[PDB]
């Protein structure tokens, strides 16, 4: 209906969000520099549009960053640097993805990404570097 | 007066803190919250967001005070957040603000 | 709402703003807590843009 | 009341100023003791706003 | 398609831009994968061209 | 009267000017011996205002 | 025939032009091999004069 | 007669100019050997005024 109904377009294609270099602390206080990327899709378009003011992609990316950093650091804290490098099945990444998709308390946890209109489909680490002194 | 009930609001609280074993740590935290019952949000506390930020900073300081440095660095990163969220919820209870808490995550 | 320029700089230095739409002197500030207000640049401040980019604040120009 | 710019400066560095409003070249200066006097900028000073901010002086823009 | 200033500088520092068609405040930006968009300069920036030439991107002007 | 800009510079370096009234382009200089004359700025000099301040020379703006 | 500003900068960095006729934004450039063209400045660039002066490139203004 | 800006600056560093009457975009110049000519700033250069002041070269503005 003209002048009464407006339309907002939300892309259902998978969006890719990459994280710049950042430092993580392992169990032996060995500092690591981790590059990782996440792929996410919108599950409930109305819920996603409500949760992020105006349905802006950057607003959702900010929340995704905030949660993903916490879960990834909490997972790395219990691990050895050798355990991280020798990991080939992506067990920690899969666990991080499961934590992001299903939070901790058909009930939906408020801290889960399902409470928002976001579904995380894949989490991967691109490169693991050392501080220049250690290298 | 319109209140943005559905939108998720973000808050950042960071500071240099003293641990239990006389050590000093640079700590940051992010807190995501919603607002419900807007009458409480509007007619209870002046600038509820600033009050919540101050309460979050106080709770973070109190939680970090109890634990030691190395556990905070590596092992306690899960109990730190769990204690901080509970402390913040207990702290903002008397204010009876409209804000409800979604997630407290340790950065 | 109108908020003073020095107060806005204290706010951005404390990590409280998210995006800033700059229209000449006028600036439309959106805080991280979804509160919006408007400020005005007193005089030409070269340090303003550097401070905004340094604190990871979204900056948006207008036609 | 009209007051020149120099003594306004060493009043700023001696922190007797509380709020300064700058519409154009002129500045509406308020002292700590709630006495207000207008000042005129002789020529644009890049260090002016920096000096005002470092001394924790309240700065107000104008529409 | 309009893109903000901060993300444009992030792309420049991350090297996903080839040439920049600067027309006044407007900047017509082409990514290294031939993606076209437009960004706006909010306030006069003294260092954008320094980074632009540091990252070796073809900057052009407009009559 | 009229006086060269470099003459004004070396004059204020030796500390014998008292009051300097700035009206945009023009300068109305007052000497320590009650001598008044006029000076003009070649081009915008940021160091001018700093130099006048550091030597305790009164500076007065105009509307 | 119009030449990119960036290309102008790495070209003059290689000591290959002689004259720079500056007409506001546009510049008339002659290389060492008697090749003449026009280049456009995107924005105001203070380092332009310093770079041109350092590398013994002659500059001429216009009325 | 018009004299090139690069030649002008080199001649100033040679200490051979006595007076320089600057008319905004224009400069009217007298050599030490009573030779009169006219030159042009390509783009605003405060280092110009710095060099003329440090070389004890007379600088003249006009209404």
């Amino acid at each position: 209906i003209p002048f009464i109904e407006t339309v907002k377009m939300l892309d259902a294609r998978i969006q890719t969000m990459d994280n710049q270099a950042d430092r993580f602390v392992t169990k032996e206080k060995k500092d690591l520099i981790v590059d990782s990327y996440i792929k996410w899709r919108i599950s409930d378009f109305s819920r996603y549009y409500l949760a992020t003011g105006g349905g802006d992609i950057s607003q959702a990316e900010v929340l995704l960053k905030r949660k993903f950093s916490d879960r990834l650091r909490s997972e790395i804290g219990r691990l050895d640097v050798k355990d991280i490098v020798t990991d080939s099945r992506g067990r920690l990444t899969l666990e991080v993805r499961d934590a992001l998709n299903s939070g901790s308390a058909p009930v939906i946890n408020p801290n889960s990404m399902a409470a928002l209109g976001i579904e995380v489909v894949d989490v991967r680490i691109k490169q693991i570097n050392l501080p220049t002194e250690v290298s | 007066k319109p209140v943005n009930v559905e939108a998720v609001r973000e808050l950042a609280a960071s500071g240099v803190m003293l641990t239990s074993d006389e050590n000093v740590v640079r700590v940051e935290m992010n807190v995501q919250y919603r607002v419900t019952n807007p009458e409480k949000y509007l007619y209870s506390v002046t600038s509820p967001d600033d009050s919540l930020r101050q309460a979050t900073d106080s709770a973070l300081r109190g939680v970090i005070g109890k634990y030691t440095m190395d556990r905070i660095l590596t092992e306690g990163r899960t109990v730190i957040r769990s204690d901080t969220q509970r402390e913040l919820e207990e702290t903002i209870r008397p204010y009876d603000m409209g804000i409800t808490l979604l997630d407290v995550n340790f950065q | 709402r109108k908020v003073d320029y020095s107060t806005f700089l204290q706010e951005v230095n404390n990590d409280q703003v998210r995006e800033a739409r700059i229209n000449g002197r006028e600036i439309n500030v959106t805080k991280k807590d979804s509160n919006r207000y408007t400020t005005y640049i007193p005089v030409q401040d070269p340090k303003l843009l550097d401070n905004l980019l340094t604190k990871n604040v979204k900056v948006v120009g207008e036609p």
